[PDB]
């Protein structure tokens, strides 16, 4: 899940 | 002595090769570049996001291991990917620089022992069946 | 992975302290910067004898480590001392970079090996009777 | 004993 904005790239 | 005695021969050799012109590149050497690289991009590009983690913990001489685990554990409550395994080096580089910021550069060594033994725990285990260290090289270096 | 692992660990924390104005020097930084330097310097002063000593040995893919501990086994016929010890990573550099010259760049880790090998038997036992690597870093540093 | 250049220093 997308907690993080670096977790975007992902 | 016999370990820091083999690391002293590949410095000397890796050093006398590049001045003849020869690259002699040791196994994890590319895995620490990238790594730089991307802590500082990281920092560069999460200022607030990153201060907001960073805000989390403060180390002084009497924190315990659990104090860290507990806050990085959740970066990775819910699974592991790579923007997840910079910030927590980045998150361990700025515990370090805070602490010599404090006059506490004896907890530094410490600070790198906990980041060992988080690696070792979580996140190897998923690195492995994720392309390993080389996966990241092609990803972010 | 592990020791991996932690040697990422510390080149990501040493790299960011760094950046931040502080220095994390490990062990053996100053000990590998002294013979960095003492290594140069010797290639520079004694060219001729040097030359001596490196013509004594060629290696190739066949070669045993035996021939390698004969030669070196001349310069320390009649003990130890750091100028020779510095001879002895000099002869190493030497033979490694012939082997890069002649394509055999697979024979490098041998060598580092051997040299190795070579510390931990013969030399390591003299250095922790003289001073350690701290006095050579005060002799040649 | 001295046997080499790089001797004579120590
Ligand atoms: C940035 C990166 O990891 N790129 C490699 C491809 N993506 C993945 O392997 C990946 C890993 C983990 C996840 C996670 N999903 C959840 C929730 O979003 C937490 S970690 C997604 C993609
Ligand atoms: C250059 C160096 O080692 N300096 C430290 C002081 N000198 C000595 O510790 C030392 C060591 C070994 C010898 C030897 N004598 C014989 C014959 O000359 C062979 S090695 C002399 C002085």
């Amino acid at each position: 899940p997308i907690r993080y904005p670096w977790d975007v790239e992902c | 002595m016999s370990q820091s005695n083999r690391e002293l021969v590949v410095d000397f050799l890796s050093y006398k090769l590049s001045q003849k012109g020869y690259s002699w590149s040791q196994p994890m050497a590319a895995v620490k570049q990238a790594l730089r690289e991307a802590g500082d991009e990281f920092e560069l590009r999460y200022r607030r996001a990153f201060s907001d983690l960073t805000s989390q913990l403060h180390i002084t001489p009497g924190t315990a291991y659990q104090s860290f685990e507990q806050v990085v554990n959740e970066l990775f409550r819910d699974g592991v990917n790579w923007g997840r395994i910079v910030a927590f080096f980045s998150f361990g580089g700025a515990l370090c620089v805070e602490s010599v910021d404090k006059e506490m550069q004896v907890l530094v060594s410490r600070i790198a022992s906990w980041m060992a033994t988080y690696l070792n725990d979580h996140l190897e285990p998923w690195i492995q069946e994720n392309g390993g260290w080389d996966t990241f090289v092609d990803l972010y270096g």
